[PDB]
């Protein structure tokens, strides 16, 4: 805030275009992995109301079609396949199958068979679960950490 | 005002119905067969049927063959991709060269899918649970639904909704005065804020206030979305969520290029398949356009021989300017533009030539024109001619210069004497070489 | 009109290898014109691999430029089948910066011995008519419910554990709905809402895509099929929940013990009868820019009871070797080269190449005259195949430019005149001298 | 006396680029000597860089050792001031082992694009003298002091809550936002620094604001493209801006990035401001890295390449080819080579001249003759050396003014290349490795 | 006591008041040339005028070049920084070959702070908490010298509690720090329990308040490092220190220009002052050609220390060029830059006076004869020989119970070691058998 010029080159500037204050900035940088934990969570929990103030309030301009407002220098959600837009969009969802916690094969086709008039009905490509028996490694040797 | 780029007259090849090639159109003169050549070309990437097919422009620098690629980028329009790449970006320190090659080749391949977007939003008013007046056998009420009331700037309306939204009404701060928004295909709430109405009530609130919205309280629209195959790639291979240490592992740790396995586009492809036969996503195939690819290695050509002949490869257009030259990756295996035989055996090779000094004269103009840069013809002939004593840059380098050189002496056009003194001051490459050859003692 | 992900390449005309009951090669079948002896050659290899019984055998195939080995190797693969794994690897694809050399063939080779199991469980595919949570006040946790199912036949009411509600819940399965209940594992998945039950609704909680009811009874059996590769199994079990690393491609340099231990497991769930192994093949093509260390790996990689049946491909004569300097046929050493069966093949002539060309028109649906066809084999002979199938297709756009039906002589000589070959390129080029650059 | 962090080096006597209104060079001015023709084109591409209009350009700048290429970039750079960015690397700092020279240049270039960007800010900032509260929705009021008022907020429950867990207290100086609600501790008054005689882990003593409280006004951000690049590359990017953390950010955000700022500059509410970017001892870059800049300045934003380069006709680093300037004819012409001369015996006393009164160093006149007599027998650069170590010498004589027998006695003492190697000659068995 | 180096008994370059070389002084005898070159270089260190300044020590090995420096390194006491690198050192796994070159150079340049230390100890007598919940927390010390009470803000009661301090414990506290360190219960109370898990320690015997005066060092790469990367701030009690491995990095330029900005802020409060230290480089002609070009660079800023290098090969190759070859194996662009002091051999004299020299600095006493014997067979070989020679003979010299050295202990001596010639001259002969 306080320069010697109208217009003199100052670092930090970006924290006024991120929700990042000037004591938020100096507790993530010099508390720890606990302080940046905090702030990945809460940026996760912002990044909807960001996602919807992008994409759906464009009247004229802020100011008059004159100035910028906060969270303007973050850009990674107004792409198409965010996850944002991406549970916003509920057929993308169905493009990104690679979950972080079940074990997806791929595609498949599937055959249900019938106990009545021994009808066998045939499925396209469907998501596919890998069998849960395939595991079966185990270390030789287990130790206590030192 | 855009800044003045270096290919920013080309417009386009400058093509009749016939495919023949006008003389000078869309910022573009000469090189007729080669306009003739990419014209055809532009017409078989429009023609969406082959795949992996190559095309080399061979010609000396300056000559106009990466001009060239940009018009037909330009022919082709906006809706198809169109990736440019130099030879020096396979070389990473963080992912093997044919994974650089082959994320490339997956870049060049766009999709176009269209869906609904379905809201209720606005400013909640009230919340009424509104009962059934006769509770059930061994119970003291029955509640049947919530009311929710929702105001925007257009009007006031209130909804019926299924009781178990209050579990998450409560699970958030909703209280009155917030702005709230529903997905209608979702069915989750969520919290914006209090509303800039009551955002003189207090004066220091820890809460940041939004204002009211403008419209109806229940939006509904039509969004048609464009996502290369790469970006699927990427979007699998790091699934982005936050409820996992994994995800918000590697969301913290330094992220780094993964050398994606054959077994993932195995499986995109084969949904990408069936999405297109239900009639929902339209592909579009795109180009692929590597310039200076005499600065690629033995291993990137023996892997670009396979990589043609896919089924799945885009349209690759190659560009270089070197002679009999060593191959990259070898000792002394001389070959021409520093290319195997073997692979230059699958590219159609278009050749480009000179400049005639009238057609350079003529680009002359264009560039002074399209710069907004007014010059006699006395100054105009002489630059052409000191251009065609050395080359076409140097004399269409000189251009702003000499209009600097005017508006200093007040001017607002080059006469012979800007030129001459311009010529005077800068040097090019020839006078520069014998220079150095001269004084090669002190050097 | 439509246009999927496969389109017209290089190789989408050969459907196979075209052969007999006899494994005796036809002059034109399936895509697949003259190399008689090579066509055989490859039946016999084609017939010994689909027996799969000896193991770590390597088959060469070497000749010129542009005669057909990857032809012959794409129309195998196209044979083989779609249930047999097959592994296209170029040359260059194991120079990794992740993981050695050695590390990527003994990938590339776990990649291609697949494990077939079938799956089958028992399910409940049904229409939702209502659900029952009766959520506890404070006790200790446990929850209790019923679940109606109903289809166009029969219907009934289903009790509700503990463990299913918390799925229900996290599904957010309502009135209305179509669903699948897998009996085994126990997840939901979900196909849609009906129409009879749509008519009584609040406001728009969930708006998608409609479905209809499953007829018939209402449990039922549903098989599976599970191709997987033994390298995919070793991923798995290289460390626990890592599943993304076979579409990230993470793991590197994985501990041998995991590959011997998978390695017993794999060797006792095929005498148990619950699994099938099946060899499959890797193809390595342009095999003469692996390092020699690669190949000296192959040597002793290829004496396994696993290995696959691995095919080679080289156009390079008597070539140094890379990494070294001594000289040796098709840039091998001795070594690898004395361990497999050496196919070669014939250059082409004018009477096949008229078929290829007639062959390629078919493919790309473009008619010439038999002028058109007499001047291309010219094309075709006084310079190479490719150059001359690349000519249809622009001589087929320049004809259709003109508002014409039948390409003509006159379009290919346009084209010839307009496009380049090689040959005509160096010639112009030795004309420009001081024009380009480091002659 | 004192000391700061910078001091006398050697290209600190220049002070911008010495010209008329006509773009004319003076004889000397600015604590610049000849280079007339240089200084020229110097003058006409920094007109072309001040102005901002086309885009892409190059310029070399090329000569003998000891002519002052780097010393007219620097002139350049001073002329040029604040407030447009002036990227300056060396040849040889691409060679990183975390990115490859393709992403060190392409960073190198965003670096020297700035974006003038204005903003509505208003903030309180003051000394906290007494917060009360209630409990009855708790309702409480805080109060702020300054050099000139001293006033009360009615705040709100959130702000309660806020307080209370930033455990805030009497004599602290803090900042809120009253667009975000956001409070900054700055630290504790002076006049607070008493009443504990034990300080914690971190407190910081700072004085009272001044002048009024709530001050609400206009700031202007100027931010290169590369830290807009840094932070969408991941989740929290800012740390990498000074750790270096970043590597290899995908070609999918600058892009993006590129098109925001288009629409921004078309909606008026960002301005671009192009740069400079210098690369000395360019003579050493890779036949790879030379490849690339050829389609690097064929952008719609990209700055102005400044090069400087010693080598006359030599091979090309990482190819067995010769070429002028040790750089590729497919990049020599799209530069504008400006070249020098080697300076005269005039122009040799007119630059030492400069250096001693930057120095605050009285020479004698036979002096100054057996200076540019030396320094003309041998590198300038020598000569310059010359005159700190004759200060000192004559410091040590306890006298003011130096003279001949100690620019003599200083010759003697050190060597320059031409005895050390006539020297190393002699004994030449007696050294290691031929 | 202390363990005795090969550089342990140079103390000074042993200049008089005039500025000449005395014949031997410090520990330094012969290179009269060199050595009174060197005093310049001393005063232009002290001077804190002058920046990027360098200097060369060109000689064959074995002549003094590394004493000359270590004599300079002593002459300007501990005060001012020194860092000493050999060229092998850059080439690291983890950063590139400039980083490293930076950072010795910003190693190269230290602040210092003076300040007084506050040190309070002893058994805790009372523990008394004080808008109204907590606001300060009295405690009371006691020794056996007296009692004091101090008021602690709630940062410390924290750090108090932590440690699990009762009423009772004999307690290290430091007002400027904050540091809290529990010494454990005091023996008064040993009798409490027969079993007590605590052990216990004596009431101390000292001072409760302790005044000092303390003056502290930290050079600019020790900022640079802990701004760069998020701090710790885990001292245990914490396992998210245990997930990321520290790993050293690339530093920004835009961090060091915040670094410099910060400090000539606090210099010119007055809080602290500045010191350019001096930087040494041995093996200087193992450095690559990329580091000797960014050299060039690095060398000509305003906020670069004074530098040294040292170099004893002969007209060798480059490296990282394998094609060309310069004096000394350094760049004939750098070479001229830099500033050059020739080192010469020793007579017969100087080898005798070394060898006493040695011999009474590391404790054995020789007779005439042997010394004399000494001095003959390191005239002989080498010098460092004869050095190395010395221990042995005064090994063997107290077995057979003697006190002095002789002939026949140095004689025995030498023909139970060889020396480089001997050897290799020896793989000669039997050249088909190695
Ligand atoms: N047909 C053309 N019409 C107009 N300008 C041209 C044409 N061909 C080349 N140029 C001009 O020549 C300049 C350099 O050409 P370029 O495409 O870089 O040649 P090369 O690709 O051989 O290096 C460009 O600025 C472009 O404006
Ligand atoms: N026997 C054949 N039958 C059909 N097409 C062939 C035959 N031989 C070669 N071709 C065609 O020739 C083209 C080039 O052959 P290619 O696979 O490059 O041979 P190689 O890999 O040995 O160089 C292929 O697209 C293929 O369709
Ligand atoms: N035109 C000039 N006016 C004043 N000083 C100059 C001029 N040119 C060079 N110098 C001085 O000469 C010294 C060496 O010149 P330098 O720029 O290193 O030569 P080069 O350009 O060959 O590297 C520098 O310290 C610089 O201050
Ligand atoms: N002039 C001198 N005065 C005192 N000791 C010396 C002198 N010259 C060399 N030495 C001694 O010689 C030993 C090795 O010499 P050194 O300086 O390491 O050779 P170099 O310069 O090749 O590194 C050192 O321990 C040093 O004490």
């Amino acid at each position: 805030f306080h320069r010697k010029g109208i217009n003199e080159e100052s670092c930090f500037s970006f924290l006024r275009f991120i929700d990042i204050s000037p004591a938020e900035m100096a507790n993530l940088m010099l508390q720890g992995l606990l302080a940046r934990w905090l702030a990945l969570f809460l940026s996760l929990k912002a990044s909807y109301r960001l996602h919807q103030l992008r994409s759906w309030g464009a009247p004229e301009g802020e100011s008059h079609q004159r100035y910028l407002r906060n969270k303007d220098f973050l850009l990674g959600v107004n792409f198409p396949l965010s996850f944002p837009n991406l549970c916003s969009c509920p057929l993308l969802k169905s493009l990104v199958f690679s979950s972080h916690c079940k074990a997806v094969s791929g595609y498949s086709d599937q055959v249900v068979h019938q106990r009545r008039s021994a009808t066998s009905s045939l499925r396209r490509c469907l998501l596919t679960e890998l069998p849960s028996f395939l595991c079966v490694a185990s270390p030789r040797v287990t130790a206590v950490p030192l | 005002t855009q800044r003045i780029a270096s290919h920013s007259h080309v417009k386009g090849l400058g093509l009749d119905e016939s495919g023949l090639a006008k003389q000078a159109a869309s910022g573009l003169v000469g090189q007729e067969n080669a306009r003739e050549a990419c014209g055809v070309i532009v017409e078989l990437i429009k023609s969406k049927k082959m795949a992996g097919r190559a095309v080399l422009l061979a010609g000396p620098p300056g000559t106009g063959k990466t001009a060239l690629a940009l018009a037909i980028a330009q022919e082709l329009g906006s809706k198809v991709p169109f990736c440019p790449m130099v030879g020096s970006e396979v070389y990473s320190t963080e992912i093997k060269k044919t994974e650089v090659l082959m994320e490339n080749f997956r870049r060049a391949i766009g999709l176009r899918i269209k869906e609904t977007k379905e809201v209720y939003e606005g400013e909640v008013t009230e919340l009424t649970p509104c009962e059934t007046e006769n509770p059930m056998g061994g119970y003291g009420k029955t509640i049947s639904h919530v009311i929710i009331g929702l105001k925007t700037a257009k009007g006031t309306k209130q909804l019926k909704l299924d009781p178990s939204i209050f579990e998450s009404l409560q699970k958030e701060r909703v209280e009155a005065g917030d702005v709230i928004y529903i997905e209608a295909n979702s069915g989750a709430v969520k919290r914006q804020g209090r509303c800039d109405t009551y955002a003189t009530e207090f004066d220091l609130e820890a809460e940041e206030y939004v204002p009211l919205p403008k419209g109806d309280v229940h939006k509904k629209k039509e969004i048609i979305q464009d996502v290369t195959l790469h970006d699927l790639d990427v979007a699998n291979a790091r699934p982005q969520g936050g409820q996992d240490i994994l995800s918000m592992m590697g969301q913290l740790m330094k992220p780094k290029k993964t050398e994606i396995t054959d077994k993932l586009r195995g499986e995109i492809n084969k949904v990408v398949n069936k999405y297109i036969d239900q009639g929902i996503a339209e592909l579009v195939p795109g180009v692929l356009f590597v310039d200076e690819v005499h600065m690629l290695d033995i291993e990137c050509f023996t892997y670009l021989h396979r990589a043609l002949e896919s089924s799945i490869a885009p349209i690759v257009i190659f560009a270089s300017n070197r002679g009999n030259c060593v191959i990259r990756g070898t000792e002394d295996i001389t070959s021409p533009h520093g290319i195997p035989l073997d692979l230059l055996d699958r590219v159609m090779i278009i050749r480009t030539m000179l400049y005639t000094p009238q057609e350079m004269k003529q680009i002359i103009k264009i560039r002074a024109q399209t710069e907004g840069i007014n010059i006699s013809e006395e100054a105009l002939n002489h630059l052409g001619e000191i251009g065609t004593k050395t080359t076409l840059r140097y004399s269409v380098q000189l251009l702003t210069p000499a209009n600097l050189l005017a508006k200093i002496n007040g001017k607002d056009s080059i006469e012979k004497e800007h030129v001459e003194e311009i010529s005077e001051l800068f040097y090019d490459a020839k006078s520069s070489a014998k220079i150095l050859a001269d004084q090669q003692d002190k050097y | 009109d439509v246009t999927r992900i496969e389109r017209i390449g290089a190789h989408s005309h050969i459907r196979g290898l075209g052969l007999d009951d006899a494994l005796e090669p036809r002059q034109a079948s399936q895509g697949m014109v003259g190399q008689l002896a090579a066509r055989r050659a490859a039946g016999v290899v084609l017939e010994m691999i689909r027996e799969g019984k000896i193991a770590g055998r390597a088959v060469l195939i070497a000749g010129q430029p542009g005669t057909g080995k990857t032809a012959i190797a794409m129309g195998m693969a196209q044979a083989l089948g779609p249930d047999t794994p097959f592994t296209a690897i170029a040359g260059s694809e194991i120079f990794s910066l992740e993981m050695s050399k050695t590390e990527a063939l003994t990938q590339a080779f776990r990649r291609s011995i697949g494990v077939r199991i079938k799956e089958e469980t028992e399910i409940i595919e049904g229409e939702v008519v209502e659900i029952q949570i009766d959520r506890p006040a404070t006790g200790t946790g446990s929850k209790v419910g019923k679940l109606t199912l109903k289809t166009t036949e029969m219907e009934t009411i289903y009790d509700l554990g503990t463990k299913m509600i918390e799925s229900l819940t996290k599904d957010k399965v309502q009135a209305g709905d179509v669903i699948t209940i897998d009996k085994a594992t126990g997840k939901i998945s979900k196909l849609g809402r009906s129409f009879t039950r749509a008519r009584d609704y609040d406001a728009m909680g969930s708006q998608t895509k409609f479905v209809q009811c499953p007829d018939g009874e209402l449990q039922k059996r549903k098989e599976v099929v599970h191709t997987v590769s033994l390298h995919e199994i070793d991923v798995i079990n290289s460390r626990t929940q890592g599943f993304l690393a076979l579409f990230s491609g993470d793991t590197g340099e994985i501990k041998s013990e995991v590959r011997e231990q998978i390695n017993a497991k794999v060797a006792e769930w095929r005498e148990e009868g619950k699994a099938e192994i099946i060899p499959g093949v890797l193809f390595i093509d342009e095999v003469h820019m692996l390092d020699i260390e690669s190949f000296s790996f192959l040597n002793r990689a290829l004496e396994s009871d696993m290995a696959p049946v691995l095919i080679m491909a080289t156009n390079r004569g008597i070539t140094r070797i890379r990494g070294t300097s001594y000289q040796s046929p098709h840039g091998i050493p001795i070594d690898l080269l004395d361990r497999l069966l050496i196919v070669s093949t014939t250059p082409y002539s004018e009477k096949d190449t008229k078929q290829i060309l007639r062959i390629r028109c078919e493919e790309e649906d473009v008619e010439m005259s038999e002028d058109a066809y007499t001047v291309l084999t010219r094309i075709g002979l006084e310079t190479s195949l490719r150059y001359a199938i690349q000519l249809i297709t622009a001589a087929s756009l320049v004809c259709r430019k003109r508002k014409g039906t039948e390409v003509q002589v006159d379009d290919i000589k346009r084209v010839y005149s307009l496009f380049l070959d090689e040959s005509r390129s160096t010639q112009y080029m030795k004309e420009y001298q001081d024009a380009f650059l480091f002659n």
